[PDB]
RNA sequence: GGGGAGUGAAAUAGAUCCUGAAACCGCAUGCAUACAAGCAGUGGGAGCACCUUUGUGGUGUGACUGCGUACCUUUUGUAUA
RNA sequence: CCCACUGUCGUUGAAAAGCCAGGGGAUGACUUGUGGAUAGGGGUGAAAGGCUAAUCAAGCCUGGUGAUAGCUGGUUCUCCC
RNA sequence: GAGAAGCAUGCUGGAGGUAUCAGAAGUGCGAAUGCUGACGUGAGUAACGACAAAACGGGUGAAAAACCCGUUCGCCGAAAGACCAAGGGUUCCAGUCCAACGUUAAUCGGGGCUGGGUGAGUCGACCCCUAAGGCGAGGCCGAAAGGCGUAGUCGAUGGGA
RNA sequence: UCUAAGCGGGAAGCCUACCUCAAGAUAAGAUUUCCCUAGGACUUUAUGUCCUCUAAAGAGCCGUUCGAGACUAGGACGUUGAUAGGUUGGAUGUGGAAGCAUAGUGAUAUGUGAAGCUGACCAAUACUAAUUGCUCGUGAGGCUUGACU
């Protein structure tokens, strides 16, 4: 049974799952539009919107939290200079998930993930 | 598992080669048989 | 008058292709092209190739109009198999047949 | 483990009477005029009045 | 891979190429079939469809119904599990 | 490194004898490479009838040979007395 | 037509067939856990071969989860790294192709095709020397075939710039 | 004289009674409510066919999902919207964050301050995604009798 439970498994161990979602968040924050599978895209919101919420207040503890959670100095620098101040006055919902067909070699449902006010 | 073949080329020639078969009478009969049958290779 | 196209020697089995051939039998040519365009099956690509060829033959050699055409006939036959060997446990060996098909499309007004 | 009699060709076709395929939900995006899978981005990156990767 | 064109007496004589059977597998048309229990036929027998004649004809199907437990071998004796 | 005591798994196996977790010996009557010797009623055996090319109360190949079988199976078109 | 069977004819086929009466037989198949080929049912079912692990951006392409480039993540590290002997025999490198082969696709490959590539007085082999063991002029023995052995001559896994 | 006529009592047992299913109960039951009222030809002359017009009530596809679930089926919602995610507040668990200052030779301790962080919970909130749609389902529903009109 699975009553009222959150989270996914996606065929991985706990640590592999954590690493993969962290990698996805870093790639998204760099390129601002990425293509993934739809089940991976819908769980990325739950990982990547809290980081933007955190980057809205630029203190040393917040930046050290963001580095413990991203382990990427370029991402921490982009969050507290670009992405945080861009969404300072938006109340959640900083991403956008859009169904985009199926993968050729796989027949897997795919999706685009993009930032809201990009370009 | 260790299997039975275990190749060595010197031992192949010394047990089965042309000069081994030519050094006895029954080997010369093996060679006569194999020439009468028309084999394209006389020995190993 | 029906215009024909044949695709002989497709590298799929006839049982798998007959499922896609049942989906477009008797429909208008544009609707069938849409169905084949938005399919995730592998047989859809081969069937779309044969249907495109039949439409081109109908319009070039016979000089017909395309919005009036229909998928009047379509059927799948079996081709010749390829025989292969698959080693099994304890020294046993199985025989694998790799199957083939022939698709035949007939487009008409 | 295994059958005692072969299956008639009629009972083999009766089992396959649930093996048929269905169509998808396709719509016309008269913002762009093309056919596309409902609720999906089109082949060139259009959805509900927006364009990705211009 | 095919469709036209062209060769040839002939191309379902086109190179897996004379003839091209059967098992097996499709597509099309007609009839039957979703309240009824078994070696799937046989004796009856309504209806429908198509040919034909002015039919007490022909072809296909077969609602309903009586009867009815494969073949070979070996055995005193086999639907025989 | 050589071995193979227990258990789960595997038994159309990843494998015609294994994996995994434990287990024994580990300077000796040890383990191992290369080359050689012993050949079938024979060889070798700290001995289980063990091994002698996935074959062993007598190896494999060819011949005698189409061995023999008071046994099992099979035996093909039609009609009449 | 009582039967094994016969006769006529439409279509296909494209070069042989054969009365009557005699004659000779590889003269008739449903079974032999019969023999050879082909095709079914099971069923689009089990499985896709170590539980070290992936993600994204770009490129090329008809098509990219798997190829190339980049940025991250993870695994081995007395081995899953480097090197010889044995064995194999071109698998090595470049260009080009994707039918079959590769337990999926492949633009990739130890796959197909077309070219190229191994340079020694000092490394090794050959060479000189011998062990076990083999062969063995004469010789001894044995129905034949043959067996053993002296002088010798081979034979490295050991000695010799 | 309990039986022949007639009239009785009598058990955790039987039928009911309690819970759940149940009209494929082919005899396929009932009740409330809702929807459909266009034209031409025509002959195999009858629930006959053909061509334009029409497409309802509703159902499904699709999407956001669930205390429902192997796949299904079933429940809720799809902008006139709180269906899911996020955001904001709360609650809970852990137990005294980082930086700085002070005391100490130092390990460390104290203050700032029950701080910082906090899956799945409660409440609000259109910020993101639930679309512009498509398919199916028709056009008054044979006959014979008998009652009411
Ligand atoms: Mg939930
Ligand atoms: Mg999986
Ligand atoms: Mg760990
Ligand atoms: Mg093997
Ligand atoms: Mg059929
Ligand atoms: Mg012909
Ligand atoms: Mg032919
Ligand atoms: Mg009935
Ligand atoms: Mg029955
Ligand atoms: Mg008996
Ligand atoms: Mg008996
Ligand atoms: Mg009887
Ligand atoms: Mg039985
Ligand atoms: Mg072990
Ligand atoms: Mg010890
Ligand atoms: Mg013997
Ligand atoms: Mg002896
Ligand atoms: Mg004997
Ligand atoms: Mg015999
Ligand atoms: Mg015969
Ligand atoms: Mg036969
Ligand atoms: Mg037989
Ligand atoms: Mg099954
Ligand atoms: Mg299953
Ligand atoms: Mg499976
Ligand atoms: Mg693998
Ligand atoms: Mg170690
Ligand atoms: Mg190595
Ligand atoms: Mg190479
Ligand atoms: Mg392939
Ligand atoms: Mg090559
Ligand atoms: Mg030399
Ligand atoms: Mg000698
Ligand atoms: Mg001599
Ligand atoms: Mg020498
Ligand atoms: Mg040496
Ligand atoms: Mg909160
Ligand atoms: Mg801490």
């Amino acid at each position: 049974m699975r009553h009222r439970n959150s989270g996914v498994k996606l065929g991985r161990t706990s640590s592999h799952r954590k690493a993969m979602f962290q990698n996805l968040a870093n790639s998204l924050f760099e390129h601002e539009l990425i293509k993934t599978t739809l089940p991976k895209a819908k769980e990325l919101r739950r990982v990547a919107e809290p980081l933007i919420t955190l980057a809205k207040n630029d203190t040393v503890a917040n930046r050290r939290l963001a580095f413990a959670r991203t382990r990427n100095a370029a991402t921490v620098g982009k969050l507290f200079t670009v992405l945080g101040p861009r969404y300072k006055e938006r109340n959640g919902g900083y991403l956008r998930v859009l169904k985009a067909g199926f993968r050729a070699g796989d027949a897997a449902p795919m999706a685009y993930v993009e930032l809201v006010d990009r370009e | 598992m260790k299997r039975t073949f275990q190749p060595s080329e010197l031992k192949r020639k010394r047990v089965h080669g042309f000069r081994a078969r030519m050094a006895t009478k029954a080997g010369r009969q093996v060679l006569a048989r194999r020439r009468a049958k028309g084999r394209h290779s006389l020995t190993v | 008058m029906e215009v024909t196209a044949k695709l002989r020697g497709a590298a799929i089995s006839a049982q798998k292709a007959r499922l896609v051939a049942d989906l477009i039998r008797g429909k208008s040519v544009a609707h069938a092209l849409n169905i084949l365009n938005f399919s995730n099956k592998k047989a859809a690509v081969l069937v779309k190739k044969a249907l495109e060829s039949a439409i081109a033959n109908a319009e070039h050699n016979n000089s017909l109009d395309v919005d009036d055409l229909k998928v009047s006939t379509i059927y799948v036959d079996e081709g010749m198999s390829l025989k292969r060997i698959m080693p099994r446990a304890k020294g046993r060996a199985d025989r694998i047949t790799k199957r083939t098909c022939h698709i035949t499309v007939k487009v008409g007004v | 483990a295994v059958q005692q009699n072969r299956k008639s060709r009629s009972r083999r076709d009766m089992r396959r009477s649930h093996d048929a395929l269905t169509e998808n939900a396709l719509t016309v995006d008269q913002a762009t005029g093309e056919t596309h899978r409902r609720h999906h981005v089109t082949k060139d990156g259009f959805y509900r009045g927006r364009q990705l990767f211009a």
